RNA sequence: UUUGUCUGGUUAAUUCCGAUAACGAACGAGACUCUGGCAUGCUAACUAGUUACGCGACCGGUCGGCGUAACUUCUUAGAGGGACAAGUGGCGUUCAGCCACCCGAGAUUGAGCAAUAACAGGUCUGUGAUGCCCUUAGAUGUCCGGGGCUGCACGCGCGCUACACUGACUGGCUCAGCGUGUGCCUACCCUACGCCGGCAGGCGCGGGUAACCCGUUGAACCCCAUUCGUGAUGGGGAUCGGGGAUUGCAAUUAUUCCCCAUGAACGAGGAAUUCCCAGUAAGUGCGGGUCAUAAGCUUGCGUUGAUUAAGUCCCUGCCCUUUGUACA
RNA sequence: AAAGGAAUUGACGGAAGGGCACCACCAGGAGUGGAGCCUGCGGCUUAAUUUGACUCAACACGGGAAACCUCACCCGGCCCGG
């Protein structure tokens, strides 16, 4: 029993893991049933890269909100991952929690550390926060 | 940049000279030692100040710091040459005549330690 | 025909606007000597440019 | 030039060339430039050399 | 196994050339699943170039300004255009992508001078990092202008750039600029 | 920088001789014309990099000619820093001279061969068994070494037999097994000859480091190239340690590995495979017109040009 | 009146180091306030949620489906903690610092604030701030009514929409976030849900002075299939006709909206030039303003998210030092 | 009733040398300038087309997107709130 976040932006995950035959679920859809799918190796990527067999002990629910659809996908994993590493470090022993943490670190950093990168406001004088207008001189 | 401003590298260097029974190396209990000494105003200062005596008593232990006191002193007082025989101590001193007859009319020179040399021919000690 | 070079030293960015650095170059193919050449765009030190014409050495622009 | 002289060795001459110019015409062509008050005193000629 | 698109092997791939071996990132490190990374890579200088290859080629392709923004377009452009690598040639397309960066980058060019405005230029040569961002540049144009006004869809077309790049044919408007801008600082010498 | 130690690792390791192959003398009387071993081989065609100095016999008997080693020769010893702006020149009592240094090398190489591989793994096995060594000894301490002895046509009545190896097998991507040739470079000292802290400077920079040592080791990486061909390999590994602190070798550390394909290798180290058997063949093209005796074909320690020498009687 | 305030190195900075007839300082910069990024550590809660239950519904799973007992991970927001060029390697008059890399959420987040002192800069159309001059009852006060600022042989500028196949058109699918909400003066509001229409709308019962109701704010782009096939074409939707509704005392010089019809240049723009360095440009929508009706403008919010530089004084301005004056 | 001499600070140059900045160029991207259209300003007409602003430091600026009020502006009339 854990559950712990992730999040890239205003997208937030965090995905419920506690003990069962293997489970799968993102707001009561499985992982195989998301709908941008040119995206789809970017939420099995703990499925590929940690194998079946890592994942045999937990039920994974997944409950999302906010943001986009790609930043929710990029939480996803995240939380996934997370989730898998939080449950191992209470249940299962330490060295575990450091061969899955090798092996998930050194692919991509995003599936265990957050993205600290938030939109930055609009400022007066033009339409976005740096770019200006037009400033006719004649 | 980062260069640190006149007042975290002053305050930080009056805090040096006064209370170095306290300060070390590590920068954390520095940090935590500078509430007690000091009465600053929020932390970011704090920190900065921290940080210079960090890089401070990095500097000093090794030598002499321009802007720091005697203080320094006080440390090489507390903490810290001649040869054997001296260099004064040379058993024969060459000497161009001009000498020898300067001891000679200083009543010397009949005690010989001393050899002379043999004087320089030619004269052209300028630059062109 | 081509030689290699590889860069040990940069020295300094160089040009009227900036655009061009120079850096000694020694070469690998066959040849063995350390020389001036100038650049376009960033280099760092172990970088391997490819001379078409492999002699000329270069002063300033 | 040297891939094309028919004499091994041959170091080529140099060109000697003395120039008076006037004193309105250093200025316009940079060769003497304007300096400040009190080094003018200096006439040691400016260096050459690193 | 990290395979790209799942079907994709990274093993086998030959960088012939020495001076783009640490400036095309395809090798074992940088074998993902996905042309898409989100990354913070051009953050610096220099860590742009251990960016992955293949993710910097999705990025070039969205340039002009009705599909400024759109990175899945090219996801999805890429991979049919790499599914027509494999129909069409059947090698393995990730030589053809290191193949047409490689042989497409200029290894000379030329510099403006003469005071801003009269044209004399002088002859340098090429980083290899502007060589392989800028074969990168020369391959993203050809294919998006040679599918500008045609019946033939951007796809096909740009699989065939990076085909007539990998063999060097010179209707390559990669290999012909190539051609071009450095004969010009052939010619300004 | 999350690097593993490099252990010593005590192996039997066989540099063994045409004349001291039986089973080349057993495959002596059925083929072939032209006799050596892929050390040998690569060596007359990679002899255009070498800077110091061998000795290589040919051994004419009868019809069937034979490219043998020296048995006193420092032959397996790996040049260090060899093709550099400036050379290792540094003497015995320190520990930099090219003496201890190619002692150092191929110390560390018979070490990385063995060492990047599981010992716990069933061997994939031939069918036929090596010769130079009896069965029976149940001490097992052999490294894993194959030997694959094949066969080449080429023009004029010349039959070119090469002795050839293969040095590991891994898993393929796709259910294969898959062919490792494995050598080591090493970093012994990188300030002097211009060098690069493979700890600091290959993370972005790999291309740095092959640039740096097809620039040192030259002779050595090439001769690499050379017999990897002749294998026919599916794959080439090379590895890279180096020593822990700078001065001293008593240990060393291995930092990481990378996988090559040998056209990959040969274009990117500059090996043209036209030249390297043009050169191959012209001593042969000389010496099937020579009579029977002892030969000599050396590199000159000081100059560029080799010589076929003729042997009088009786050396080796 | 000058030095202090500089030959030089360094800095985003007269920021510092160093040289030194200067030594110590003050304002400005920086510090500081607000925001962004971290917390299984504290405080925690029917106007906020998680989860172990209890039951209902559907073939163990699904349920934003209906109500209970423990917790504070997700929501809210306080009190402190935290990042300091601190640790390491190199460069460096071994001094300022600069560069590289681990551990790390984070190794230049962004805005407010803003000195000496000056311009004949703008504003007497914000003022019951005003000095004087003006008009002051066939008014230049003040009201009611039609008209005007909207006119067009014509320029210049801010902008919007496009010149299509990465597209267009039709269906499906799925996700935000800043915030607004019934009014001294005073009529002016956010809208659920059910019925009637193809729309704007008509009609009624409800909820809401707000984390409660609109609201899980079911936003657009993006995604997945259909058709179209390089044509001024199904892009472009300019101009132009009849009709219906809403607001209002009143829509003509069409305010707005919808139905149908009409299909203009435009096929990527020449000399000059504008803007910009990481969640940035750009693509794309949603709130606030003005508003009885309301956005091609402005002010914010988010979403999809890159190429290229890690520098120079060539250009354009600006500051500084030396220098010339009959200029003040 | 000053003309002039020497010297200091400042302004200025069609002088010499440094420095900074994407309101500078270079690396480059979206554009702008050509096209229909909303909108401001110059003119032109009107009874009036009210008005201030003209290089950044004017021209989607007066929070100015005005159908009446706004509203200054025109044509005709009531009104003392002398
Ligand atoms: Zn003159």
């Amino acid at each position: 029993s854990v559950q712990v976040f992730g999040r890239k932006k205003t997208a937030t995950a965090v995905a419920h893991c506690k003990r069962g035959n293997g489970l799968i679920k993102v707001n009561g859809r499985p992982l195989e049933m998301i709908e941008p799918r040119t995206l789809q190796y970017k939420l099995l990527e703990p499925v590929l890269l940690l194998g079946k067999e890592r994942f045999a002990g937990v039920d994974i629910r997944v409950r999302v909100k906010g943001g986009g659809h790609v930043a929710q996908i990029y939480a996803i994993r995240q939380s996934i991952s997370k989730a898998l590493v939080a449950y191992y470090q209470k249940y299962v022993d330490e060295a575990s929690k450091k061969e899955i943490k090798d092996i998930l670190i050194q692919y991509d950093r995003t599936l265990l550390v957050a993205d600290p990168r938030r939109c930055e406001s609009k400022k007066f004088g033009g339409p976005g926060a740096r770019a200006r207008y037009q400033k006719s001189y004649r | 940049g980062r260069v640190r401003t006149k007042t975290v590298k002053k305050a930080a260097r009056v805090i040096i000279e006064k209370y170095y029974t306290r300060l070390g190396n590590d920068f954390h209990t520095n940090k935590r030692v500078c509430e007690e000494i000091a009465i600053i105003p929020s932390k970011k200062l704090r920190n900065k100040i921290a940080g210079y005596v960090t890089h401070l008593m990095k500097r000093i232990q090794r030598g002499p710091v321009r802007g720091i006191s005697i203080k320094l002193q006080e440390e090489e007082r507390e903490r810290r040459y001649v040869p054997e025989v001296s260099a004064l101590d040379q058993e024969i001193i060459e000497v161009d005549p001009d000498t020898k007859e300067m001891l000679k009319l200083l009543d010397f020179g009949s005690l010989s330690n001393l050899q002379v040399t043999q004087p320089t021919v030619g004269m052209n000690f300028k630059t062109p | 025909p081509i030689k290699l070079a590889r860069v040990t030293k940069v020295l300094g960015r160089t040009g009227s606007q900036g655009q061009c650095t120079q850096v000694r170059v020694e070469f690998m193919d066959d040849t063995s000597r350390s020389i001036i050449r100038n650049v376009k765009g960033p280099v760092r030190e172990g970088d391997v440019l490819t001379l078409l014409e492999s002699e000329r050495e270069a002063r300033r622009l | 030039i040297s891939e094309a002289s028919v004499f091994d060795a041959y170091v080529l001459p140099k060109l000697y060339v003395k120039l008076h110019y006037c004193v309105s015409c250093a200025i316009h062509s940079k060769v003497v430039r304007n300096r400040s008050r009190e080094a003018r005193k200096d006439r040691t000629p400016p260096p050459r050399f690193r | 196994d990290i395979k790209l698109f799942g079907k994709w092997s990274t093993d086998d791939v030959q960088i012939n050339d020495i001076s783009l071996q640490d400036y095309i990132a395809v090798k074992e490190k940088y074998a993902k699943y996905l042309p898409h990374s989100a990354g913070r890579y051009a953050a610096k200088r220099f860590r742009k170039a251990q960016c992955p290859i293949v993710e910097r080629l999705t990025n070039s392709m969205m340039m002009h300004g009705r599909n400024n923004g759109k990175k899945l377009m090219t996801v999805r452009i890429v991979k049919h255009a790499f599914e027509i690598i494999h129909l069409l040639t059947g090698e393995n397309p990730l030589q053809v992508l290191v193949n047409a960066i490689i042989n497409s980058g200029p290894r000379e060019d030329s510099t403006r001078i003469g005071r801003a405005g009269t044209v004399r230029r002088q002859a340098v040569d090429v980083s290899p990092l502007r060589r392989v961002n800028q074969a990168i540049w020369l391959l993203c144009t050809g294919a998006r202008e040679a599918a500008f006004r045609n019946i033939k869809t951007i796809a096909e077309c740009l699989a065939d750039e990076l085909i007539n790049a990998a063999k060097g044919s010179s209707n390559s408007y990669a290999i012909k600029k190539k051609d071009e801008l450095e004969r010009v600082a052939k010619s300004n010498r | 920088r999350s690097e593993k130690p490099l252990r010593s690792i005590k192996r039997i390791f066989h540099t063994v001789t045409t004349t001291d192959d039986p089973v080349i003398r057993k495959l002596a009387k059925t083929q072939g014309n032209v006799f050596a071993t892929d050390a040998i081989l690569a060596t007359l065609m990679s002899c255009t990099r070498s800077v110091y100095s061998w000795d290589i016999v040919v051994q004419r008997v009868g019809s069937k000619l034979f490219f043998d080693k020296r048995d006193n020769s420092d032959f397996d010893l790996l040049t260090v820093s060899e093709t550099a702006n400036e050379p290792p020149q540094d003497e015995g009592n320190s520990f930099n001279s090219p003496r201890n240094l190619a002692m150092e090398a191929t110390y560390i190489n018979h070490n990385f061969s063995q060492q990047c591989l599981r010992m716990g793994k069933e061997r994939y096995n031939f069918p036929n068994p090596n010769p130079f060594v009896e069965d029976d000894m149940d001490k097992n301490e052999i490294a894993s070494v194959a030997y694959r002895y094949r066969r080449w046509k080429l023009g004029d009545d010349i039959d070119l037999i090469v002795r050839c190896e293969h040095d590991g097998v891994m898993t393929g991507a796709n259910g294969e097994v898959s062919f490792i040739n494995i050598k080591t470079l090493n970093e012994w000292d990188s300030r002097h000859c211009n060098g690069v802290d493979w700890r600091q400077k290959l993370d972005s920079q790999r291309g740095a480091v092959i640039a740096t040592e097809l620039k040192n080791n030259s002779y050595k990486l090439a001769r690499w190239t050379c017999c990897a061909l002749l294998a026919g390999s599916e794959y080439l590994k090379l590895g890279y340690v180096s020593r822990y602190h700078v001065k001293d070798s008593s240990r060393h550390v291995i930092l990481g590995t990378q996988q090559f394909k040998p056209n990959e290798f040969a274009s990117q180290i500059n090996l043209s495979v036209e030249n390297a058997w043009g050169i191959l063949r012209c001593v042969i093209d000389i010496c099937m017109k020579l009579e029977e005796g002892k030969y000599l074909i050396l590199k000159d320690p000081n100059k560029q040009v080799i010589r076929v020498y003729s042997l009088p009687d009786g050396t080796f």
